[PDB]
Formats: structure tokens, C-alpha cells, sequence
């Protein structure tokens, strides 16, 4: 086999955004093995090593005035560019939940059952998901998935209630999303 | 519209 | 015609930039006016809105005469009020594409230290570096663009490109380099007649020249 | 608010590199380094904006050179593998024959190289399949995401099989739907 040791260098760019263009930070970064050796940070503006062996890198970057300039200005002609060129699609993406309850296939709690509301399918990762008994929320017995990436613009999230459903019950999932004006509501009768 | 990259950067020698 | 003068126009004749001059407040709602000297001079605009802020008052103007030598001082727009300066010039950050082939520009040579700043004024800059620098009308003072060629109807390598003003929270815009109007600086010089103004830190340009065959 | 990292690496001495763009954790594109083309994550951010490839490949060769330059000066020190953490899971409930898509997700590993492979009932998977290239993390590991459409059904049984260096052995992930 092929065990022979493998050496790896990693350049990472960064620009972090701050109420929409209005601050923006710029970090690129050198990381070899892992490591992260050397960065310009727009904060700073100036390369600085991060180890001693990017060192020769920050002395020598640093002495390239016309190469500082570029990296000083690239808030506005890289960052804050990139940003406006992506914006309608990336920013402003907006993709709808689907919003679905059932009860679990299990039900190995003796008579309290669990009711499942999936929420799938929706950008961006901001949303509130709520649910209520007979028009009251339902805080407690509450068990969920946390945000889900799935690596194709879209995230997914379950919530799960345990309950005792009694007849008459009226059970209601509701999903807050930038996607929509007013909440999405799935009832769900015991 | 077109995406800008960064250049990297010929490390010291 | 519309070749000559938009080289000329752009980039032999010297750019009006006067501080500090003050509107005569006259009735006229498409037109600003203000002594120069001995002669005075007329900016015309087609936005009320804009302009009637700067009626009366102390304004910086900035741009192209488009009636040019011997007439009287016409110009479109070029109006900002004075007095609201940064600490010093902000070189106007600057992608550019030459046939395709991106660089970043950050020059004095494009730059302001106006808070608020015309589109024209930075579009004239810009356009008088690119002559130049790269010979983008034909004929330019430098030598410079050799290697771009004489195919254009301009005698230079260029006959395609646009300006656009790439806004950080307003919606963006761009001029065409090469537009020349029914050929007379009172023609494709009129894309200015707005006034249009911008804060000069909160935006960048994304320059493209190129030639079609 | 909003984080924008376009990404690159080199690796040798399998002489691999990548060059991509991610926007909040997810690819906005990537350069087909063999095809010298612009790969967009989703087809339709191609219909809104461009990025021109060969400044991939610029960036790359000087990427190549400069880890070159670092394994001299660390005096040949080598990266020491971090395992992966496998997880499979689907994109929406499953129902049966409703068509869906197994997520096999790999994490948390360094360097970027993996070898995956889909099984169902033990005979490995190729219909449909698709697959991330190695996105960033903020710790400088690797993510990945693999993807296998299927119709569900009661009597099928999938594995995501996941070989890395870090790992003792292939690792298998299984997934049915009961
Ligand atoms: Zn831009």
C-alpha cells in the first residue's frame, strides 16, 4: 500500500460580513499540516505570522507595498464585490419549509406518545419552530434535531413532543421562517 | 457578473 | 464625429473643478448657475428632487463643459454641496478586466475627498486614466497602449466597455464607455444630467474594455 | 452576519488540489481542475454570475511550489491524520417508493483524501450518485457530503463504506428504512 506521508498546505480567504456590507473583515490564511502559519488580517493590516515558520513570509509580504495596497483595498473590490455578485442568490436565497407532523413508529413511552414535526427543505438556517397544545405552547417534554446542513443549499430540523393525547386535543406545530409572512401551521387531532 | 479570486502568494525563499 | 469628440471632450480638454461656488438661486428648476470670475457658468439636470436642495447654496462642481471653447460654460450635473470632507483622498477601489484579463487599480489618479461625490466626476477621472494607460480613444499624450493595436474606429484596440458604479446599499448602475449620442458632447455627455451622487467610501468600480471585431 | 472563504489547497505527494468558494457553510462553486471549468453547487448561480477557471489554476501552481517550499522548512514534517466521522441520514421523511436521497456525510477528517462507496445489500451503488468536494471547516479539517437517490423500500439494505487513512479499518455506515 501507499503509507508515504503526506504534506498539505491549506489557503483560506475570508471575508466576514457584518450587517450586510457595512463591516467587513478580511483574514487570509496559511496553514500547512493543519497549522495555520501566517495571515493578513484587514484589523491589522499588515501580514503577521502566526508561527515561527511563516515568519520569513510576514517579513517578506510586509516589504511589498503595492502587494499591501491590493490586500487593503480587496475589502471593497473582493469582499464587498463577491458579496454584491452572489447577492440575490446566496443573501437574499429564500426556500420554503415543507412542514410535516406524525407519530413516531415508535411509541416506547407506555401511553405518552411522541408526535414528530419535520420541518425540511428551507434556506436560510434562521427559523422557529413552536409547538402548541390547544393554542398553548408546549415548552417542556420537547426533544429536538438542532439546525441540519444538507450540504445542497437547504437545512432541515425535527422537533419532537412527548405527550399524553387526549380526545378532543387539537396538537399544532408552527414554523417562523424569513421565507414566509405569516407562520406555517400543521394540526395534528387526538 | 463575474467572481474576483485572490492571488496567492509566492512564499520567501 | 462622435469618436473625435468623445476623446476630445473626455480627455484633452481640462475638466471643470471648482470649490466652494455658490448657486445664484434663479427660477429656473433645470438649471444651476454660478460666477466663475467674470463669466459664470450653467449646470443643466433634469431631476428637481436632487437639485432643488442646492439652490442658493455653497457647492463644489465638478465635470465636463460640453459647449468646449469660445462659448459660454454649459455643463450637465457635476453639483455636490461643499464643506463635507474626508481626511484625505480616497483612491476609488477598482476592478478592471482588459479583454478579459482582470487587475486591481488603486491610483491617485482616480480618487476624492468629497464625502459625496458625482458619478461623473469619477467616471471622468477613470475615463482619462484609461486613456492614458491603455489608449482606449486613440491619439492619447503618453505612447502608452502600444500594444492594443489601431483596428477601432477610434484608432486604438478598444471599441466595447462599460463603468459600473458597484454600490454597497443602493441599487448599482453603468456608463458605456464608448457611447458617442447623435455624436456632440451635448448628446452622450446628457447621462449625467441626474446629478447623480454617491458616498465615495461606500462603493467600488468594475471596469471591462475590450474590442469587438 | 455573513462569511464568504474561498478556500484552496495542495497535497503531496498525491498531487491533488481544489479551489472553491463557500458562502455560510454551503459551496457556491468549484473549479474542475482536469476540465479547467467553473462548477457551480446549484446549475442556476451559472445563469447570474461567472468566475473565469484559469485563475484556479494560476492559484494552484503557486500552491503546488509553496508547499514544496514548507516541507523543506519544517524539515519534512508530515500531517498527521485525523479520522473521519461518518453519519448517514435522508433529506426529507421517508416514505415508501416516494423517491429521496441518503446523505452519507463525512466529517472532522484531514488530509482530503477518502475513498466512498455505496452498497446496497452489499453490492456497491453507482445510479444517480453525486458528492461534494472537500469544504472547509473553521479547525482546518475537511467535510464531505455523498449522496445516493433511491426508493425506499422495507427489504433493502444500504452502507456507506468510507476509507480514509485515519481509520483502522474501511469504516461501514448502514442505513435502512424501518
Ligand atoms: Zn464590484
Amino acid at each position: 500500500g501507499d503509507t508515504r506521508p503526506r504534506f498539505l498546505w491549506q489557503l483560506k480567504f475570508e471575508c466576514h460580513f457584518f450587517n450586510g456590507t457595512e463591516r467587513v473583515r478580511l483574514l487570509e490564511r496559511c496553514i500547512y499540516n493543519q497549522e495555520e502559519s501566517v495571515r493578513f488580517d484587514s484589523d491589522v493590516g499588515e501580514y503577521r505570522a502566526v508561527t515561527e515558520l511563516g515568519r520569513p513570509d510576514a517579513e517578506y509580504w510586509n516589504s511589498q507595498k503595492d502587494l499591501l495596497e491590493q490586500r487593503r483595498a480587496a475589502v471593497d473590490t473582493y469582499c464587498r464585490h463577491n458579496y454584491g455578485v452572489g447577492e440575490s442568490f446566496t443573501v437574499q436565497r429564500r426556500v420554503e419549509p415543507k412542514v410535516t407532523v406524525y407519530p413516531s413508529k415508535t411509541q416506547p413511552l407506555q401511553h405518552h406518545n411522541l408526535l414528530v414535526c419535520s420541518v425540511s427543505g428551507f434556506y436560510p438556517g434562521s427559523i422557529e419552530v413552536r409547538w402548541f397544545r390547544n393554542g398553548q405552547e408546549e415548552k417542556a417534554g420537547v426533544v429536538s434535531t438542532g439546525l441540519i446542513q444538507n450540504g445542497d443549499w437547504t437545512f432541515q430540523t425535527l422537533v419532537m413532543l412527548e405527550t399524553v393525547p387526549r380526545s378532543g386535543e387539537v396538537y399544532t406545530c408552527q414554523v417562523e421562517h424569513p421565507s414566509v409572512t405569516s407562520p406555517l401551521t400543521v394540526e395534528w387531532r387526538a | 457578473p463575474k467572481y474576483v479570486k485572490q492571488n496567492t502568494l509566492k512564499l520567501a525563499t | 464625429i462622435g469618436v473625435g469628440n468623445l476623446r476630445n471632450f473626455y480627455t484633452k480638454h481640462d475638466y471643470i473643478d471648482l470649490k466652494g461656488l455658490i448657486d445664484k438661486n434663479l427660477p429656473s428648476a433645470n438649471q444651476l448657475e454660478f460666477s466663475t470670475g467674470i463669466n459664470d457658468l450653467i449646470s443643466e439636470s433634469n431631476n428637481w428632487d436632487e437639485i432643488s436642495k442646492f439652490k442658493g447654496k455653497k457647492l463644489d462642481i465638478f465635470g465636463i463643459d460640453y459647449n468646449g471653447p469660445c462659448k459660454s460654460k454649459y455643463m450637465y450635473g457635476g453639483a455636490t454641496l461643499s464643506g463635507q470632507y474626508l481626511n484625505s483622498a480616497r483612491k476609488i477601489p477598482i476592478n478592471l478586466w482588459v479583454n478579459g484579463k482582470h487587475k486591481t487599480i488603486s491610483t491617485d489618479k482616480i480618487s476624492t475627498n468629497k464625502k459625496l461625490v458625482t458619478a461623473q466626476e469619477i467616471d471622468v477621472k477613470l475615463r482619462r486614466y484609461l486613456q492614458e494607460e491603455y489608449n482606449i480613444y486613440g491619439h492619447n499624450s503618453t505612447g502608452k497602449g502600444k500594444e492594443y493595436g489601431y483596428k477601432s474606429k477610434f484608432y486604438s484596440g478598444f471599441n466595447k466597455g462599460k463603468v459600473l458604479f458597484h454600490l454597497n446599499d443602493e441599487k448599482s448602475f453603468s456608463y458605456d464607455l464608448f457611447y458617442t449620442g447623435d455624436g456632440v458632447p451635448v448628446s452622450f455627455l446628457k447621462i449625467y444630467e441626474d446629478n447623480k451622487i454617491i458616498e465615495s467610501e461606500k462603493f467600488h468600480l468594475d471596469v471591462e474594455i475590450s474590442y469587438v471585431d | 452576519e455573513h462569511v464568504i472563504i474561498q478556500a484552496e489547497f495542495y497535497l503531496n505527494p498525491d498531487q491533488s488540489g481544489e479551489f472553491m468558494f463557500d458562502f455560510d457553510g454551503d459551496e457556491i462553486f468549484h473549479v474542475d481542475m482536469a476540465k479547467k471549468e467553473t462548477v457551480w453547487r446549484l446549475e442556476e448561480f451559472g445563469r447570474f454570475a461567472s468566475f473565469e477557471a484559469q485563475g484556479a489554476l494560476a492559484n494552484i501552481a503557486v500552491d503546488k511550489a509553496n508547499l514544496e517550499i514548507m516541507t523543506k522548512r519544517s524539515n519534512y514534517t508530515p500531517i498527521t491524520n485525523v479520522p473521519p466521522e461518518v453519519t448517514v441520514l435522508t433529506n426529507s421523511p421517508v416514505e415508501l417508493r416516494e423517491p429521496n436521497v441518503l446523505i452519507c456525510f463525512i466529517d472532522k477528517f484531514t488530509p482530503p483524501v477518502v475513498n466512498v462507496t455505496w452498497l446496497r445489500n452489499g453490492k456497491p451503488v453507482t445510479t444517480g450518485v453525486s458528492e461534494t468536494v472537500f469544504l472547509p471547516r473553521e479547525d482546518h479539517l475537511f467535510r464531505k457530503f455523498h449522496y445516493l437517490p433511491f426508493l425506499p423500500s422495507t427489504e433493502d439494505v444500504y452502507d456507506c463504506r468510507v476509507e480514509h487513512w485515519g481509520l483502522d479499518e474501511p469504516l461501514l455506515k448502514h442505513w435502512e428504512f424501518d
